[PDB]
């Protein structure tokens, strides 16, 4: 991330000093000792999973005492939650039922 | 051998069926628009959702 000097407002660079790594200006004496953990997360966009889950994928989210699907009232359905974009998104819930003489897609 | 305006004029059996077809097609198009904008639209494979809407409307 860009961080700028309170004095002159040039762009800081990271360098190493005699006790710590420092943010330092190139044109004025201002330096800032990195005393503790500092971070910057990108969170990029992941791949689309819409066609990845269709067609009997290797799902695993099913559990004992899981709810039956609301239409068929049988537990013959898988359900999963995934982030569709980056992992700061709250996970969405979705489910699909596949039974004899019964094909449907639900949300 | 001649052609006139009586030869391209539509009868009654067309003017009923055209009205029924336009009403049915515009209802199904409106339901697809509503299924995209404010709900779930079943995305066709290999494309975005708007291209699915374009394909269904065409
Ligand atoms: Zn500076
Ligand atoms: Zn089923």
């Amino acid at each position: 991330m860009l961080l700028f000097c309170p004095g002159c407002g040039n762009g800081l660079i990271v360098e190493e000093g005699q006790r710590c790594h420092r943010f330092s200006c190139n044109t004025c004496p201002y330096v800032h000792n990195i005393t503790r953990k500092v971070t910057n997360r990108k969170y990029p966009k992941l791949k689309e999973v819409d066609d990845v889950l269709g067609g009997a994928a290797a799902w695993e989210n099913v559990d004992s005492t899981a709810e039956s699907c609301p239409k068929c009232e049988h537990p013959r359905a898988y359900f999963m939650q995934l982030q569709t974009r980056s992992a700061d998104e709250p996970m969405t819930t979705f489910y699909k039922c596949c039974n004899a003489q019964c094909g449907h897609r639900w949300r | 051998f001649s052609i006139g305006i009586g030869d391209v004029t539509p009868g009654q059996g067309l003017l009923k069926a055209k009205y029924e077809l336009l009403n049915a097609g515009y209802k199904k198009c409106d339901e697809y628009i509503e299924a995209l904008n404010t709900g779930k639209l079943q995305q066709q494979p290999g494309c975005t959702a708007e291209e699915t809407l374009e394909a269904l409307i065409l």
